[PDB]
């Protein structure tokens, strides 16, 4: 009895590859973004990286 | 000695529903490897729940346009042979009293 | 009269299972043929099937036996057993 | 007697979840036996061959689940797998 | 004329039964392993699993058949497309 | 000042509070997008089916 | 003036010469090229055993050759000598690969 | 762009040990297809087995494996 | 020190020397004869394996292996075998 | 003084390899005592059928040293061991010389 009970407020979203303010994802990588470029460039990633950041914050992925 | 009593069940543990031990069971009588691990039946009854819910979802499926409550071996051979994956994944398997798939070449069709 | 039984695949059952593969026309000399054929097919799994009837010391041939000698030749048969 | 054994009561407990009021015929539950367990007896025989290939002792979830991948031949294959990886998730947790 | 046949072809693609009499197939097979062993016995499901398959067999062999026989620009079977299937598939040369 | 989310729809899902999904497309992204309670009852009112350009209030 | 052979007795001296050497026809580096760049479409970084590659040589050559020899036979049924697709595609549906 | 290294002559080649006098000359195109899809299934085990074993590199033993599994077994490889 | 490998290569030989006492080998041959070998005997052994199962047997039998090479091979070559390991076996139990 | 199982049984393959791979192979927890007799007369008689055709082939080729084309003729040539191993492609063996009886000229 001495940790940290659970939070009760949602928790934000962020930008995986800028860490700015997200506002959308995407269905093919379940990933998040917030510009056009960022969209590109995500787009540009190959699969390593994607699953690096997916199991950074850990998600349903492994 | 004391035990938990009415202990549950490993199936029930992993969410799945096919007997985990006896899939456990089976592979260690059946000599594959002389040790067996332990996640291993977990993942096989896993597989084994994704094919036996997609070939009954599609079986299902083709016996409701039938107007039959009722799943019967014809079902089951309309609902492989019409999806690629599983008539691949079932080439060389009869299945009994489940017919022919019906087809009509174009050059044998009138006029 | 002492009449071989293959003989006794009738010409319409060829005809009724030509029909249920989807041919139009039947030359004449198919009837006699595809009964050779049928013959070949039995000669490959009965001969397996005693086999195994051998191995077990049974004098009686079981399903079992006819769908593990089918298993072998990549033709395996569901809802029979096994 | 005898525990004839068999998934009749198994793969029927399944149905519910995609069609529940839908029957099963008892030819079409041989069907489904026999579908079953040639299934599990080709993955098991498949991950069985590679672990002698491998010279290992033990066959794992690794394993099987390259025997999976090489058995499944298309989207079944990766959707079977995130569907085992799920459940051996949530089994150790 | 040419359509009671067209006829026939949807009826049977449709229903599913056993297109051979019962008896004289029970005949054939025991006739056929007598020269195996004298004196056998046969389960039912056993004659049953071997005409099914049997069935099962050439209708196939049928459809390869059909294929090859509209190949050469023709509608009849004959021999000479059944001998093409059983060599080009594997069972002969 | 306004909120306006413009865009092709691709495909809708609505579970039996109820859960909803839906992701749209434009020419140079995709979104996917979980709907609240309101926006279920927004969607079932217009009925929305796929390659539907749609354009929506945010604050209404 | 130059002596001409007849079109077709050529294609018989062919097929005697090349029936009885065993030697491999497609050119060794293309073929590995070819791979590697399908391995690097699925898999990136690879190295390959010469030993693989010229086993994959052979087993595509030995798959060929006997594709060819059943297109032969479909050709033959047709009433003819040169092969078309058509002749290919029967055979590969027959075989069970395409349908 | 790789496939057009299996020129026109080796196909000829290819066809004159299976036994065909006449080559039309629109089977190339078509037949390149079938080199290009038989070969896609042995690799996909060939680097599958591979990836078995935490290695990167594919050992003419994988192939060999992959063979068999699909129905065609071949000898002196290692078999 | 690296590991030894194995194979079947001084037995196939000495066949060889024992039926063409002036008929050598090449290394292509020997590789294929290896293979040869190993597929036909991991043929009967897998075969093998599935009678116990299926008869609910433990332990392989001479009599069994006796069924198992009768259903991989054909008619003669088949009986030849049978007869030439039934003789093999008759005469290696008469010395123990 | 240590007497091989296979001189004591005289044959030439070694009894105590295929009992061994027999048992470290996973086909069964219990290996009998003549089962890698039989299998290894078996295999015996295999290898020396089908080297005797191979060194047949070679005579008829007048060489003194057997290539995979010999053993390729004599699979294919022979029917039964054609039969056995059908679905098997020898290395660098190459096909057997077929011309098509249409195929001849005039």
């Amino acid at each position: 009895s001495i940790d940290a009970p659970p939070s009760f407020k949602p928790a934000k979203k962020y930008s995986d590859v800028s860490g700015l303010l997200a506002n959308y994802t995407d269905p093919q990588s379940k990933l998040r973004f917030s510009t056009i470029e960022e969209f590109s460039y995500i787009r540009r990633l190959p699969s390593d990286v994607v699953t690096g950041y997916l199991a950074l914050r850990k998600a349903t992925s492994i | 000695g004391k035990a938990r009593a009415k202990a549950k069940t490993r199936s029930s543990r992993a969410g799945l529903q096919f007997p985990v031990g006896r899939v456990h069971r089976l592979l260690r009588k059946g000599n594959y490897s002389e040790r067996v691990g332990a996640g291993a039946p977990v993942y096989l009854a896993a597989v084994l729940e994704y094919l036996t819910a997609e070939i009954l979802e599609l079986a299902g499926n083709a016996a409701r346009d039938n107007k039959k409550t009722r799943i019967i071996p014809r079902h089951l051979q309309l609902a492989i042979r019409n999806d690629e994956e599983l008539n691949k994944l079932l080439g060389r398997v009869t299945i009994a009293q489940g017919g022919v798939l019906p087809n009509i070449q174009a050059v044998l069709l009138p006029k | 009269v002492l009449r071989d039984n293959i003989q006794g695949i009738t010409k319409p059952a060829i005809r009724r299972l030509a029909r249920r593969g989807g041919v139009k026309r039947i030359s004449g000399l198919i009837y006699e043929e595809t009964r050779g054929v049928l013959k070949v097919f039995l000669e490959n799994v009965i001969r397996d099937a005693v086999t195994y009837t051998e191995h077990a010391k049974r004098k009686t041939v079981t399903a079992m036996d006819v769908v593990y000698a089918l298993k072998r030749q990549g033709r395996t048969l569901y809802g029979f057993g096994g | 007697r005898s525990r004839k054994e068999s998934y009749s009561i198994y793969v029927y407990k399944v149905l519910k979840q995609v069609h529940p009021d839908t029957g099963i015929s008892s030819k079409a539950m041989g069907i489904m036996n026999s579908f079953v367990n040639d299934i599990f007896e080709r993955i098991a025989g498949e991950a069985s061959r590679l672990a002698h290939y491998n010279k290992r002792s033990t066959i794992t979830s690794r394993e099987i689940q390259t025997a999976v991948r090489l058995l499944l031949p298309g989207e079944l294959a990766k959707h079977a797998v995130s569907e085992g990886t799920k459940a051996v998730t949530k089994y150790t947790s | 004329p040419g359509t009671v046949a067209l006829r026939e072809i949807r009826r049977y693609q449709k229903s599913t039964e056993l297109l051979i009499r019962k008896l004289p197939f029970q005949r054939l097979v025991r006739e056929i392993a007598q020269d195996f062993k004298t004196d056998l016995r046969f389960q039912s499901s056993a004659v049953m699993a071997l005409q099914e398959a049997c069935e099962a067999y050439l209708v196939g062999l049928f459809e390869d058949t059909n294929l090859c026989a509209i190949h050469a620009k023709r509608v009849t079977i004959m021999p000479k497309d059944i001998q093409l299937a059983r060599r080009i598939r594997g069972e002969r040369a | 000042e306004t909120e306006i989310i413009e865009g092709e729809v691709v495909e809708i899902q609505i579970d039996r509070s109820k859960v909803g999904k839906l992701t749209l497309k434009t020419t140079e992204m995709e979104t996917i997008y979980d709907l609240g309670t309101k926006m279920i009852e927004s969607l079932t009112k217009d009925k929305v089916q796929a390659g539907d350009v749609i354009t929506i209030d945010k604050a209404t």
